[PDB]
RNA sequence: GUUAAUCUAGCUGUAACCAGUACCGAGAACGAACACACGUAGUCAAGGAGAGGAUCCUAAGGUUAGCGAGUGAACUAUAGC
RNA sequence: UGAGUAACGCUUGGGAGUGAGAAUCUCCCAAACCGAUUGACUAAGGUUUCCUGGACCAGGGUCGUCCUUCCAGGGUUAGUCUGGACCUAAGCUGAGGCUGAAAAGCGUAGGCGAUGGACAACAGGUUAAUAUUCCUGUACUUACAGUUAGACUGAUGGAGUG
RNA sequence: GGGUAGGUGGUAAGAACCUCAGAUCCGGAGAUUUCCGAAUGGAGCAAUCCGGUAGUUGGAAACAGCUAUCAUUAAUUGAUGAAUAAAUAGUCAAUUAAAGCAAUACGUGGUGAAGUGAAACAUCUCAGUAGCCACAGGAAAAGAAAACGAAUGUGAUUCCGUGUGUAGUGGCGAGCGAAAGCGGAACAGGCCAAACUUAUCAUUAGAUAGGGGUUGUAGGGCUUGCAAUGUGGACUUGAAAACGAUAGAAGAAGCUGUUGGAAAGCAGCGCGCAAAAGGGUGAUAGCCCCGUAUUUGAAAUUGUUUUCAUACCUAGCGAGAUCCCUGAGUAGCUCGGAAAACGUUAUUUUGAGUGAAUCUGCCCAGACCAUUGGGUAAGCCUAAAUACUAAUUAGUGACCGAUA
């Protein structure tokens, strides 16, 4: 799927309200990045992680 | 008619009883294939007796199996064997005689 | 328990037959019949004078130890101090 | 060895016509789930004679009682002929 | 492997399992609602004249096309002129 | 009602017999068509429709003693035939995995999948029904054990052939 | 265990048997329970085919009988282990768990139209409906105020009636429709993080396991005291009691005559009733029979409540003092959407970005600011009122009576 695997924050569904307010379904996909991370046993791993969660990890010094 | 075999030696001899009952059960059905089975009622009673004895065995940690621990037929098989011997001898003799 | 038991004397209350004392032979309790010997002979014309069942409601017990051999009802209550359930007449005291 | 693989012998005019030969090809109907080796082993255990050859066939179920407002199906059974040495015979 | 296996060859002996095996296979048993002129892979494929499996009559073999009998008008179809 | 009207959807004659009933059943003699086929062996397909005995309500575009209809009994026999226990093609399925709101989709190792490859049995006889299966005659193949003689054997991999 | 004298399931006779040493039958407990099937040793075209391993019996051996076992995934533990030294991935082994079905009924969540109306139609509507999917539960969901709101006010959630077709929302068209307040059903609120402290970790703990604390008339921690040994549980074990549920037993009372094939009809004379519900009995029976009211009945399994002891949890009130703690990619803010009656608006929610404060705090009282007042988010759980009836038992019907 297109959801990160630190949390389970997946896509979101809404409406594409163009001018004159017509309705069309459209998908908001979270911004996923493959930035690596090191677990506290070694085992540095590459995983697909959302940029917001990347900021969370960065400010907590989990790299 | 059930407690009367709880008292009996419910560990070893019952398998002999079961194999016997199987013997006359098979004989009864084989006679039923032909005529001359004038007491068909025996089959249901003997099957019911097998059921009772198997119940008495299965209440215990046992199984009716694995507890076990021709006059002229051999002559006919013999004659067949030397008949085959003679045929094979003749065949080989002719085959080598051809060469 | 059963009001009528195979082997006892019994008479008919209603029907073309009246006062037909006889011995009962068979009971079909699931369909409430009774085969009384010597009564109700349906003449089968087979390809005989056998009898045919009579309903339990018609039949009624017949006392013999009473001076007046009348017909009365029954009680199952009377239980001997050393025995099991029995039959006893209502307007009398005579077992079975 | 349970001898639950010898259901019944069948006596038909073809069977007799085979009987008045000399091999005395006895026939039986057996448990459909059994095999020829099991059949011959059971025959050895039940009579004491080691057979010469065994042949089997199975009769597929068919429509029975035709059109009778309650038609049924026939029975699936396996027949096992049991040849013997030429000079021997036994009852059944 | 070597204080031997394994293979080849012969001799003696033992064993060889499961499912299909009938019938039709088509102008009456299949696909066409049918005892429907339709369709359905492969194989065998005689004689005479014949290049030939073309054609006609036949051999081996098989069938009596599951409503008939009359008349022989108009008229219809298929032939013949 | 149309109406006892169209239609009855490729062909005969006779003798004898059965039977209550005969053009339609059985036997016999002809006859006419098929005869690169309506002849014989089979694949697939059908699933007892096969054989014997009986019946003629129903079905048979008529009749029926007769039927592929109905009732009763019976009949298919494989170490060598067709397939599996051997092999893979197109393709399918698919541990992990990749991908996708969910269901799921793609795909690796593996595993299946004949319409093909490898693999030992032939002639005759026999019943109403089966026959390279049953029987007679003759053979062949593969395992397994023992024995004898000889020889050092060589794969899950490599190569050739296939 | 009950219950007796007939029974061998229906189309069903017969034959041959069983049965009054207690059958058949009914209730409770059990065992057996082929193959397919989530199917799970491997395949497969479902009910078929082919196996491996470990025992055991026979054989001289393949092999053949008789048993047991062998799917995958996730978690835990152990062993082993490459690119590469270690270490990781991977490999093997042992233990636990679902993995499926249906109650075409309810619940939550994800996704989600059109046909229709607007007398056409795109904004709306139908409708967050139908369908598909995931997750279950006996109900689920929600839930213990950073609340409503205008007050000297109430004080978890849920459901019903009203407020009301109101305020409002709407190509202000079609339409849509509350929240308060009130009257009722029900009623229980507890528990972690955080400081502080004990122990152990190459104690670089930034980690683990204990005690302490769970908040708004702000509370808790820190120092120093006082008073308590209790009431209560959404709570553990047994023992006892009670009422049941799953079979049963007792259980009243009538004759004659006539019509009639048959009386139970009708007539005459009686009787019972805590029993005039029903069904059967040759035509409509309170008294012919089964039952009914009423009284009783449990060896075994099982439900509910009460009592006892019994764990586990639960406990009030003072003085000091600028000491510390009170849930951060969080609240807000920008750009796009949505839920709320609102068609994007205070309130709530989020895809992208941005991003604080710490009791003199922060949020809120339909833009926004000040005053006043209310409440303390960014942690968790919770029975009752509630929705449903495929299933079991009893029963009912101005419900149908064989085109219904
Ligand atoms: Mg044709
Ligand atoms: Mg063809
Ligand atoms: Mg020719
Ligand atoms: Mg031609
Ligand atoms: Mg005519
Ligand atoms: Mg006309
Ligand atoms: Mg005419
Ligand atoms: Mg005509």
């Amino acid at each position: 799927a297109k959801k990160d695997q630190l949390t389970l924050r997946g896509p979101l569904y809404g409406n594409n309200r163009s001018h004159s307010k017509t309705i069309t379904r459209r998908k908001w996909n979270v911004n996923l990045q493959p930035c690596k991370v090191k677990t506290a046993d070694g085992k540095t791993t590459r995983i697909l992680v959302s940029t917001r969660t990347l900021r969370t990890l960065k400010k907590h010094n989990r790299l | 008619t059930v407690a009367k075999e709880l008292r009996q030696k419910s560990s070893e001899e019952l398998v002999k009883l079961v194999i016997k009952l199987k013997g006359e059960l098979l004989e009864y059905r084989f006679k039923l294939a032909h005529g001359e089975l004038d007491k068909p009622h025996l089959i249901n009673q003997t099957r019911r007796l097998l059921a009772t004895i198997l119940t008495i065995l299965t209440e215990r940690k046992l199984n009716w199996q694995e507890e076990q621990a021709n006059e002229a037929a051999v002559n006919a098989w013999k004659q067949h064997l030397e008949a085959n011997k003679a045929k094979l001898l003749k065949s080989r003799a002719k085959r080598e005689d051809a060469s | 328990m059963q009001r009528i038991k195979k082997g006892d004397k019994v008479v008919v209350i209603t029907g073309k037959n009246k006062g037909g004392s006889g011995i009962v032979l068979k009971i079909m309790p699931a369909r409430q019949q009774a085969i009384v010997e010597g009564l109700n002979k349906v003449t089968r014309h087979k390809k005989v004078q056998q009898e045919a069942p009579i309903f339990l409601s018609k039949l009624a017990l017949f006392d013999q130890k009473a001076k007046q051999q009348t017909i009365g009802k029954i009680k199952y209550v009377m239980d001997p101090k050393t025995n099991k359930k029995t039959r006893v007449f209502k307007k009398s005291n005579n077992t079975l | 060895d349970v001898t639950n693989v010898l259901l019944k012998p069948v006596l038909t005019e073809k069977v007799y016509f085979n009987q008045m030969g000399e091999t005395k090809k006895y026939v039986f109907v057996v448990n459909p789930k059994a095999s020829k080796t099991r059949v011959k082993l059971a025959f050895e255990l039940v009579y004491g004679i080691k057979p010469l050859k065994v042949n089997t066939l199975i009769r597929k179920p068919t429509t029975i009682r035709g059109g009778s407002r309650f038609p049924g199906l026939s029975k699936l059974e396996k027949l096992a002929v049991i040849t013997l040495p030429k000079g021997i015979a036994i009852s059944v």
